[PDB]
């Protein structure tokens, strides 16, 4: 695109698609899942069903 | 799993892990030479040549 752009054969250069934004990522300590009885499949499915 | 007096087991401790084959069962070499390669069989009516 940055190239394309100072190319005076071209013009109206875009993209298509669309482009990256923010997601939140879940971080999930196993070590303190497993030292409070708490399985892990369980994790998963609770966060997908909800 | 988790001793239930602190600490942990890892798949480390009970396997060993790396990219390997997905089947070891067919194998080859070209002249003496570790290889592979895909065969192709033709389409019914379609043209070798081509």
């Amino acid at each position: 695109l940055m190239l394309a752009a100072q190319n005076p054969a071209l013009q109206r250069v875009r993209p298509n698609g669309m482009s990256d934004e923010p997601q939140y990522k879940l971080e999930i300590d196993d070590e303190k899942a497993s030292a409070l009885g708490v399985s892990l499949a369980d994790i998963n499915s609770t966060v997908s069903i909800a | 799993k988790v001793n239930p007096d602190g600490s942990q087991v890892r798949l480390k401790d009970v396997a060993d892990v790396g990219l390997g084959g997905q089947d070891y069962s067919i194998n080859a070499q070209f002249n003496g030479s570790p290889a592979s390669g895909i065969a192709i069989k033709l389409a019914t009516g379609a043209n070798a040549l081509d």
